[PDB]
RNA sequence: CCCGCAGAAGAAGCACCGGCUAACUCCGUGCCAGCAGCCGCGGUAAUACGGAGGGUGCAAGCGUUAAUCGGAAUUACUGGGCGUAAAGCGCACGCAGGCGGUUUGUUAAGUCAGAUGUGAAAUCCCCGGGCUCAACCUGGGAACUGCAUCUGAUACUGGCAAG
RNA sequence: UAGCUAGUAGGUGGGGUAACGGCUCACCUAGGCGACGAUCCCUAGCUGGUCUGAGAGGAUGACCAGCCACACUGGAACUGA
């Protein structure tokens, strides 16, 4: 239950960066990021609003790796909460344990980070956890189990994290490879390319 | 249609006459073809429609379109039927299932074979 | 304080008992229009002392017949 | 008779006991009269697994209710818990 | 047979404001006065006045703001053919509280707002807007 | 800084002595995203012309609705040419839940959170014929206060 | 009567005969739908697919030599469990099975009965109805079907 | 449940790509057929049949059928109609029934307000807690729009009386 | 599917029952029910709820809980709280 094809094809389909590779190189260096995949992938089709909605949904899924059925659960729960639904949807999407680890730069790509979680390498609040979809709470302190604190991948990813913008709501300490989910990240704390309102619109069909 | 007329006569609603009566909510039914025959349409349209008269376990005799590309059926051939209505057929509200119960597994199909029971060919 | 109803007899053709018809004004379930509903009864007319139409007052009691379960308690108008 | 006993709830291999009062003739998870607390055998100090309204109980056994030996022990605990 | 005076009174305003009359009048009644008074102070008209004794008539000075009638939509809800009553909490809101629902309570007749101030259900007579 | 969106294009006939002569009718709306919007509809011999001219008329006719915060101020319906359209403000972040034709209208105007629903026939020109009217018929919490000669809280 | 069913019989018989197949009943219905139904008899068996083969060939000879000018509809059929018997020979082949028949005349005492064949003659078919070995002239029978019962 | 071991090592499929509806070409294909939820499709080329490549969706599942509600304001209480589309009885009288001008008093039935009882638990919902997460289980609450009773309120509707 | 009912409706008395009662019986009265649908006919275990629906509603009563009913068919009782 996880997509395992090539990565860039998605970005080339969704026509943007998705941080699907470690980032040591630029995307165009590795693909035709400007142009969709496939034989007809060169031509620019005349899509629809519905097409827009779907294409934005598949984006936020793919950028996070949630399959379909597990996703709308997030939504169907996100709508149940208070505040702007589509807003807090991303908020809890920002709560997936792996993503936090990835945000904490222990893993270059989320999948790499996900493999760590799945491979029993991370303890939230001292106790081990290995479900990637494990939601996290404020003040939680993830960490690296010593059986992996010497892994070559974790140090290299930490050396790649500062090449990207240091997240605010969560604070890390790369010295001993453990950080703190201080605050629930806000909408502005995320990017702006995401159109959460149409993501709601889609499921509200 | 004033309220005082509703209290003396509440609004009714006609029932949903099942377009698939011979199924009685059964998603499928087993049946035996009591006749096999094909029918061509009028002069302008030239085509062949495969269809069998089949008596069901419930006792009904109906018409079910033969899925096509598998035709091994004749009198006293049992067969499982499902409710599907094809345009251009007046009384055919049922489609014979293809891939079970005395229906030939159609010749190799690389596409949409599950809708014909063809198993994944192991190269 | 005892409970009681205040109906109106419609018949007394039977020995020492009467047929009181209550009248309850109820709002329709769905259509919202208020309506008046009656609940006939079989009240034990002790002494056989009520005419027709004369509005009465009754009270529930242990069974006294196959039908009756109600005792008259007074008359509030005697059938002008 | 009228007894105080344990109805089983929770899930497979994770049982949870609602201590209730009921006519003994009724099924273990059938109807009852007055649920008067709960029991959790697998609390493990994560949460309380013994809350009793023993005065309501006292009121019941006061008027002739009898006690399942399990809850009889449970009652002994909260008293020792004090 | 005029089996409702209030609806008539209202239409006399709707068909009044529409016909762009300066003023309209009705055979008065202690109720209609109370109906007028509340909406009167509620700015939906300028003033009313009643005269005559054996057949007192009520007379209303309609309103127009900018070549447009102030009141523009009127509807009697609780009608003789079907009454309507609402409890305190379910007191409706007209145009998200921009409109006004005139309701009678045991404590008289007032706007819906005043009702849920006193916390009194009652009979919803008209929606005004 | 405007914003436009085509709605529907139909190929209409016109029977002449010899055969017919098709044409193309476009239909579009234009809004400023700030509660000010108009619509246009114009025939032509071929699509881009129609889409062009109809687009231009809509640059006139742009009424100015007094919405508040990407949402309406009160529920409102509007009926025109056999089409009925109910709308009402929605909670924050609810979105634009509306049938196809209306969605653009609501979008370009500046609305963000609104429930909606059509009724009767769903001919696109009719519903926009039936929507903008409904929109302008909104009333600010002071348009009343003014026309009712009161202060804002005096109504609120 | 016979809508020149004679020619219909020859026109269908030729290709059918060419198929090594035997022809049994030809029926045409006009008005409700100008559809013709054909009953065929293959000893090995009759799949729909073969019915298609003959439907195509018969359609071909039908197309050129058709002067009836009715709507061009016709179905190919293989005998049902309830199969019509038209020849005296057909009655002969089904020696001892139930056959229902209706008299052309709608006068009272019409032979709307079914029986079991006891003997078969040309003009006269013996079928047992009400314990009586009746004899029927097939020409005076509007329509008849055999063994509608499924065993 | 933990620890150790070895090795990427033992583990991906099913529909669909004319429109609705996200996703396209090649080759046959010959209206032969076949495709079909509908509209429709097929010729010498078919993005709609078959194969191929490519693509979209979903995933240990994926499709088909069945069944129910929805969409359907398509029984329209909320929330439809009846000149010509279906729909005003041929007309009238009239019982039952429905509805009723205006003022005062009275009543408190309707109505409203409040209280009280009850409305099993589970379920649904909110705030928690516990299984590593989740499903699941669980605390507490909310709610169960109801019903009954009592005490009020009198504008409204009803009753009574007097106009 | 428009009338339905003679233990039917009521009373008196006796019997009967753990208990009230046409429960039963005698006796007397001649009623009782129905368009606010009696009677008849078809269908069906009921509810908490469940699915759907924005809502009102529509559907439904598998699992779990409450209640009822039945135990080859029909009838009868005995014992016993
Ligand atoms: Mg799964
Ligand atoms: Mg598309
Ligand atoms: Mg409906
Ligand atoms: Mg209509
Ligand atoms: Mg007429
Ligand atoms: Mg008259
Ligand atoms: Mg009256
Ligand atoms: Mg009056
Ligand atoms: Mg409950
Ligand atoms: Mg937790
Ligand atoms: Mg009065
Ligand atoms: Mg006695
Ligand atoms: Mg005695
Ligand atoms: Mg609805
Ligand atoms: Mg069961
Ligand atoms: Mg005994």
């Amino acid at each position: 239950a996880r997509y395992l094809g090539p990565k860039l094809k998605l970005s080339r389909r969704e026509g943007t960066d998705l941080f699907l590779k470690s980032g040591v190189r630029a995307i165009d260096t590795k693909c035709k990021i400007e142009q969709a995949p496939g034989q007809h992938g060169a031509r620019k089709p005349r899509l629809s609003d519905y097409g827009v909605q779907l294409r934005e949904k598949q984006k936020v899924r793919r950028i996070y790796g949630v399959l379909e059925r597990q996703f709308r659960n997030y939504y169907k729960e996100a709508a149940r909460l208070k505040g702007n639904t589509g807003e807090n949807l991303l908020a809890l999407l920002e709560g997936r344990l792996d993503n936090v680890v990835y945000r904490m730069g222990f893993g270059a790509t989320r999948a790499e980070a996900r493999q760590l979680v799945s491979h029993k390498a991370i303890m939230v609040n001292g106790r081990v956890v290995n479900i990637a979809s494990y939601q996290v709470s404020p003040n939680d302190v993830v960490s690296i189990r010593e059986k992996a604190k010497k892994q070559s991948r974790v140090k290299a990813a930490l050396e790649l994290a500062e090449q990207r913008e240091k997240p605010t709501w969560l604070e890390v300490d790369a010295g001993k490879m453990e950080g703190t989910f201080k605050r629930k990240p806000e909408r502005s704390d995320l990017s702006a390319d995401i159109n959460e309102h149409l993501i709601v619109e889609l499921y509200s069909k | 249609a004033t309220v005082n007329q509703l209290v003396r006569k509440p609004r009714a609603r006609k029932v949903a006459k099942s377009n698939v009566p011979a199924l009685e909510a059964c998603p499928q039914k087993r049946g035996v073809c009591t006749r096999v025959y094909t029918t061509t349409p009028k002069k302008p349209n030239s085509a062949l429609r495969k269809v069998c008269r089949v008596r069901l376990t419930n006792g009904f005799e109906v018409t079910s379109y033969i899925g096509g590309e598998g035709h091994n059926l004749q009198e006293h051939s049992v067969i499982l039927i499902r409710g599907g209505r094809v345009k251009d057929l007046p009384g055919v509200r049922y489609h014979t299932v293809r891939g079970a119960l005395d229906c030939s597994g159609v010749k190799d199909r690389k596409q949409a074979r599950s809708k014909y029971g063809v198993k994944r060919p192991k190269a | 304080k005892i409970r009681t109803l205040q109906g109106r007899v419609v018949s007394d053709k039977m020995e020492k008992s009467i047929v009181v018809a209550i009248e309850r004004f109820v709002k329709h379930p769905i259509y919202g229009k208020f309506i008046k509903r009656t609940t006939k009864l079989h009240v034990h007319d002790e002494n056989n002392e009520c005419g027709i139409g004369d509005v009465v007052e009754i009270r529930e009691c242990r069974p006294l017949s196959k039908t009756k379960s109600w005792t008259l308690v007074r008359v509030v108008e005697k059938a002008v | 008779m009228v007894t105080i006993r344990l109805a089983r709830h929770g899930a497979k291999k994770r049982p949870f006991y609602q201590v209730v009062v009921a006519d003994s003739r009724n099924a273990r998870n059938g109807r009852f009269i007055e649920r008067v607390g709960f029991f959790n055998p697998i609390a493990s100090e994560k949460e309380e697994g013994t809350r009793l309204d023993l005065d309501r109980i006292a009121h019941w056994v006061g008027q002739g209710a009898t006690i399942s030996d399990r809850v009889a022990a449970l009652i002994k605990e909260v008293n020792k818990a004090a | 047979s005029m089996q409702d005076p209030i609806a008539d009174m209202l239409t006399r305003i709707r068909n009044g404001q529409a016909a762009n009359k300066a003023a309209v009048t009705m055979p008065s009644s202690k109720l209609k006065v109370a109906i007028a008074n509340v909406l009167k102070e509620e700015g939906f008209i300028e003033d009313f006045k009643v005269e005559g004794d054996t057949k007192p008539e009520l007379e209303l000075t309609l309103k127009y703001f900018q070549g447009k009638a102030v009141v523009e939509s009127i509807q009697r809800v609780s009608r003789p053919g079907l009454r309507i009553y609402k409890r305190k909490d379910e007191l409706p809101k007209v145009m998200a509280g921009l409109g006004i629902a005139v309701v009678s309570t045991s404590k008289g007749v007032m706007t819906d707002r005043a009702a849920r101030q006193a916390g009194l259900g009652g009979e919803i007579i008209c929606y005004v807007a | 800084e405007l914003q436009e969106k085509l709605i529907a294009v139909n190929r209409v006939s016109k029977t002449v002595k010899g055969g017919r002569i098709f044409s193309f009718t476009a239909l579009t709306v234009v809004g400023d995203g700030n509660g000010r919007v108009g619509f246009g509809y114009g025939k032509a011999r071929e699509v881009p012309a129609a889409i062009q001219k109809a687009m231009e008329k809509a640059r006139r006719n742009m009424i100015n609705v007094a919405l508040n915060n990407g949402t309406l101020q009160h529920p409102v319906k509007g009926v025109h040419t056999g089409s009925r359209v109910f709308m009402q403000p929605a909670s924050e972040g609810t979105g634009i839940i509306a049938g196809g034709a209306m969605r653009a209208v609501l979008e370009v105007a500046g609305v963000h959170n609104v429930l909606a629903k059509a009724y009767g026939s769903t001919n696109p020109i009719n519903v926009v014929r039936a929507t903008i009217d409904g929109l302008e018929n909104m009333n600010s919490p002071e348009m009343v206060a003014a026309k009712r000669g009161k202060s804002v809280e005096e109504i609120l | 009567m016979s809508t020149l069913e004679q020619k219909l019989t020859e026109m269908i018989t030729a290709p059918v005969e060419a198929l090594g197949f035997e022809l049994v009943g030809i029926e045409f219905i006009r008005g409700r739908t100008s559809t013709l139904r054909i009953y065929i008899d293959s000893e090995d068996g009759i799949n729909v697919d073969d019915c298609a083969d003959v439907s195509h060939q018969v359609s071909a000879v039908l197309d050129v030599e058709d002067p009836i000018t009715v709507a061009y509809n016709l179905e190919v059929s293989s005998p049902g469990l309830d199969r019509p018997l038209f020849t005296a020979e057909h009655y002969a082949r089904f020696v001892g099975e139930e056959v229902t028949l209706v008299l052309r005349m709608a006068v009272q005492n019409r032979r709307k009965w079914q029986g079991v064949i006891k003997a078969v003659d040309g003009e006269m078919i013996t079928v047992t109805v009400e314990g009586k070995d009746e004899v029927f002239a097939l020409s005076n029978i509007q329509k008849a079907n055999l063994v509608p019962h499924f065993a």
